[PDB]
């Protein structure tokens, strides 16, 4: 019939999630409420990270996403930095900071 | 000797000995058990 | 003043025995299996002679290595064995049948009965409405086994207390009981219960204590102390009332007139040239001060009100820049990323837009210090009565968090009408039920034969003979607010009579004694032992004052 | 008092510890600080672990756990 | 709702308070009920003059609405 | 047939910035930070499903780890959003 991402109201597959989880070896029995929960908390996720890079995307003024936005947005936010405070980016560049004292 | 039969299994076997009775009867009308005197919900907001 | 509570105090004088000379073996003798009480006492008697908690502790001495038993009110004797009390109820129903024959034994004792080979007297005994099958074939099994007994009848405790205040058998009224356990309307026609047209609610007194203590516990998530079952009863039953009018009563509860007078507060028990520039500047202020102190006061009023603004002004910075959908963020994101994306005043720029967190802090305690100056100044030249939140906790006065008096008060403003107004509307204590007032409409509007619109001559003499009983009736107002739904949803110069009890939760002991000392219709609901011999426990005796079968 | 539980000898020992020989007067109330934040790290970490097994004590398991979840692994008092 | 017996107006006052939260956003207002009785009876006196009856039976365009 | 999420971030970011578009770099970064953040919520379930001699994986193992992994903010609307759907999901009725 239909999908159970439109019955329970997300983008994201249910099902491939499920596969996923299911020879993953993580357990051997899996409940419904799982993959689920898993769709949603990555759907939240995902669309903030997205609002963040469409912001700074935006912001450069210029119409694609490009990864140096993706780090702006990284570093910009405070507990997505901190979420993400142990991987490297590809592409990225740093963000400007000068320490108080070198300006004379 | 007896089990314990707590209070939320007497419920369960009290309803399943209903229905089958009902279910024999089928193959009648209650007059007042445990679930016919249960009120309503109510029809205001 | 706040008032302080604490466990209700302990019995001592022991329970005593009735004597066995008076005890005759052809009497029948009345029992009321309550789930809060156990009331028992010969049928000669008007009031029962025996009283007392439906409770039992299994007593272990460390010194003799002894199982003792206390039953009843023999528990009321010490703390620990008050609070290691068991009852044989578990909800509605009953669980555990030894712990049922145990008081069974002590209170065939306290009768003074001498036995022989069983007891020789008819016992009366109540039952709940629509019991389940298991429950009457365990009580069948452990009377005409344990006990030998001759005769056995069964009622409900509601159509006990209704035959107590309508001794002739034949009238025409309706029941509404509230007990410990559940709140039942039953309508009677000529004298017999019509059972299937009650109704039952799945609320009592022991949710409503449970419910008050939720409250209670959920209002002071810090309280250092720990309240005890009777504590929250005591509370339960001095401080409650319905009000008369519940819609509109939650609106003026929490001004301050009114919380004057219908607040209660419950007290736990519990036992060189600077500083020649500064001393000239001083001097100077010193003289200022003195020649003319109203308008340096003035001056410094004004210069605190303008440092006081500026820390407003500072807080709400330091607020909105908290915010990361605000436009103040938004901004910030927008100078970062110019400063990422495409001379000594950018570089002033970018070095102005550096985080701080800490010097805004110490910017914040150097103008709290300039204030503090300011004020002192002033003086040498947040109200709590707007909180909601503060009346709700604390009441209409001022609340010091040092005073250890203070630490442990608990305030009694909404939950005064909050706890009893859940038989009205049960969806408050979260069951999907009607309240009372529901049910009686829909049984005295669209039953027996009446459209909406007219009364049956049977709906008439229902309203003429409205009866309360129950032990949860000792709430006041409960028949003010019944007599106003009542009269709302009739038509209009409908006669509506109510009755109440002066102690109602002793009527349906006297309804067995007056149908046992009422000798013709007796005869119709005792059950012999060759009766249960012949049909087996599966069996129903249909009569005015009892159950009826499961079908038809 | 409530953060006075630990005083000048204890932290002077546990500086002395740390091997060093003259100290600050005044570095009282940042090493009180780092002294809260991870002990609330580490007992909020242990406070849900607890939640989710329906024990209302923490036990010493969960705090070893809570550990070596965080890269600091306790050896000795189970694992 | 307001019947008037002799007249037949019929004036709509407004739902009742009871349906207040079938919704938390709602177009219709509501009011409370009465706390009287259903019937009203009451005497009055009117005053008229010839030139009211004049005007009222002299309409040119007709008869408009209440 | 290699698999990848390409499609559903496509339509998630489409339904707030139409007028936007995707580097495969970019595209490749949120590939990998969605399958990290699986692993990661994933196998702190299973370390927490083997806590309690529990041979089963259900939802509130998973909202565990979740209060867990993520800072408090992010956790707090995670597991709002992920209760709301969960209550979405059950009442198919």
């Amino acid at each position: 019939s239909q999908s159970r991402s439109a019955k329970a109201g997300l983008t994201f597959p249910v099902g491939r999630v499920h596969r996923l989880l299911r020879r993953g070896n993580y357990a051997q029995r899996i409940g419904s409420g799982a993959p689920v929960y898993l769709t949603a908390v990555l759907e939240y996720l995902a669309a903030e990270i997205l609002e963040l890079a469409g912001n700074a995307a935006r912001d450069n003024k210029k119409t694609r996403i490009i990864p140096r936005h993706l780090q702006l947005a990284i570093r910009n936010d405070d507990e997505l930095n901190k979420l993400l405070g142990n991987v490297t980016i590809a592409q990225g560049g740093v963000l400007p900071n000068i320490h108080q004292n070198l300006l004379p | 000797t007896r089990r314990h039969k707590s209070a939320r299994q007497l419920i369960s076997d009290e309803n399943k000995r209903i229905n089958a009775l009902l279910t024999k009867a089928n193959k009648l009308v209650p007059k007042a058990t445990y679930f016919s005197v249960e009120a309503p919900p109510s029809i205001r907001p | 003043k706040a008032v302080v509570i604490d466990d209700p105090p302990l019995r001592q004088t022991p329970e005593p025995f009735d004597e066995q000379s008076a005890y005759n073996p052809q009497s029948p003798i009345a029992i009321d299996f309550g789930s809060s009480k156990l009331r028992a006492g010969f049928v000669n008697h008007a009031t029962p002679t025996h009283i007392f908690p439906n409770a039992l502790t299994k007593f272990r001495d460390r010194k003799l290595n002894k199982n003792f038993t206390f039953v009843g009110n023999d528990t009321l004797l010490d703390q620990a064995v008050r609070s290691q009390s068991r009852s044989p109820f578990d909800g509605p129903f009953v669980t555990n049948w030894n712990l049922t024959e145990e008081i069974l034994d002590y209170t065939f004792h306290h009768l003074g009965v001498v036995p022989d080979n069983g007891i020789p007297n008819p016992i009366l005994l109540t039952e709940r409405l629509a019991t389940v099958q298991s429950q009457r074939t365990n009580w069948y099994q452990i009377l005409f086994e344990t006990y030998n007994v001759p005769g056995v009848t069964f009622g409900i405790d509601s159509l006990f207390s209704f035959y107590n205040y309508n001794p002739s058998g034949n009238k025409t009224g309706l029941v509404i009981s509230c007990g410990h356990e559940d709140t039942n309307v039953i309508p009677v026609v000529d004298g017999a219960g019509i059972l299937t047209d009650a109704k039952r609610i799945n609320w009592g007194g022991h949710q409503a204590v449970d419910y008050l203590n939720d409250l209670m516990a959920l209002k002071y998530p810090y309280f250092p102390t720990k309240m005890s079952y009777l504590q929250y009863e005591t509370m339960y039953k001095d401080y409650c009332y319905v009000s008369r009018n519940y819609d509109e009563d939650i609106e003026k509860i929490l001004t301050l007139e009114n919380l004057d007078t219908n607040d209660v507060v419950v007290e736990a028990p519990f036992t060189e040239r600077v500083a020649k520039e500064e001393e000239e500047k001083k001097l100077k202020e010193q003289q200022w001060r003195e020649t003319d102190l109203n308008g340096w006061i003035k001056d410094k009023r004004l210069k605190l009100n303008k440092l006081i603004k500026r820390r407003k002004e500072k807080l709400k910075l330091r607020d909105e820049m908290k915010d990361r959908k605000s436009q103040v963020s938004q901004n910030r994101m927008k100078n970062l990323a110019s400063l990422a994306e495409d001379n000594d005043e950018d570089w002033l720029i970018y070095t102005d837009i550096t985080q701080n967190p800490e010097a805004f802090e110490e910017a914040l305690e150097y103008e709290y210090k300039d204030i503090v100056e300011l004020e002192r100044l002033l003086l040498e030249h947040y109200d709590w009565r707007n909180s909601i939140l503060h009346l709700f906790l604390r009441g209409p006065r001022p609340h010091d968090s040092e005073n250890i008096h203070e630490q442990h008060q608990m305030h009694l403003n909404v939950e005064r009408i909050r706890v009893p107004e859940v038989i009205f509307q049960p969806t408050m204590g979260g069951q999907d039920q009607a309240g009372i007032c529901e049910l009686s409409e829909t049984i005295l509007l669209k039953k027996f034969g009446s459209q909406p619109g007219k009364l049956s001559q049977t709906s008439i003499d229902m309203v003429n003979n409205v009866l309360i009983t129950g032990g949860n009736a000792k709430v006041p107002g409960l028949k003010e607010r019944i007599v106003k739904e009542f009269t709302g949803f009739l038509p209009t110069g409908t006669n509506i009579t109510v009755n109440m009890s002066s102690d109602p939760s002793l009527d349906a002991w006297k309804g067995m004694a007056a149908l046992a000392r009422n000798e013709e219709q007796y005869r119709k609901t005792v059950i012999s032992k060759k009766e249960y011999e012949e049909y087996g426990p599966e069996y129903i005796k249909e009569h005015k004052l009892g159950n009826t079968k499961y079908f038809e | 008092d409530n953060i006075q539980g630990i005083t000048k000898p204890a932290i002077r020992r546990l500086a002395r510890r740390g091997g060093v020989k003259r100290i600050s007067g005044l570095i009282y109330e940042e090493t009180r600080g780092v002294l809260k934040v991870f002990l609330e790290n580490v007992i909020r970490d242990a406070v849900t672990y607890t939640e989710h097994a329906k024990r209302k004590t923490v036990t010493a398991m969960d705090v070893v756990y809570a550990l070596k979840r965080q890269g600091r692994t306790l050896y000795g008092f189970g694992g | 709702i307001y019947i008037e017996a002799n007249t037949g107006a019929v004036k709509r006052v407004g739902r009742s308070d009871a349906y207040a939260t079938e919704f938390d956003l709602e177009t219709e207002e509501y009011v409370p009920l009465p706390k009287g009785e259903v019937h009203k009876k009451k005497e009055i006196v009117q005053d008229v003059t010839l030139h009211d009856l004049d005007v009222a039976n002299a309409r040119p365009q007709g008869g408009q609405d209440v | 047939r290699k698999e990848t999420y390409s499609s559903y971030i496509y339509k998630v970011l489409k339904q707030t910035h139409p007028d936007t578009g995707i580097s495969q770099k970019s595209m490749s970064i949120l590939n990998s930070f969605v399958n990290d953040i699986f692993e990661r919520i994933a196998t702190e379930a299973s370390k927490l499903a083997a806590y309690n001699k529990k041979s089963t994986i259900s939802a509130r193992e998973i909202q565990t780890a979740v209060r867990l992994i993520l800072p408090g903010e992010l956790a707090k609307h995670a597991v709002s959003e992920g209760t709301r759907a969960v209550t979405k999901y059950s009442s198919s009725t």
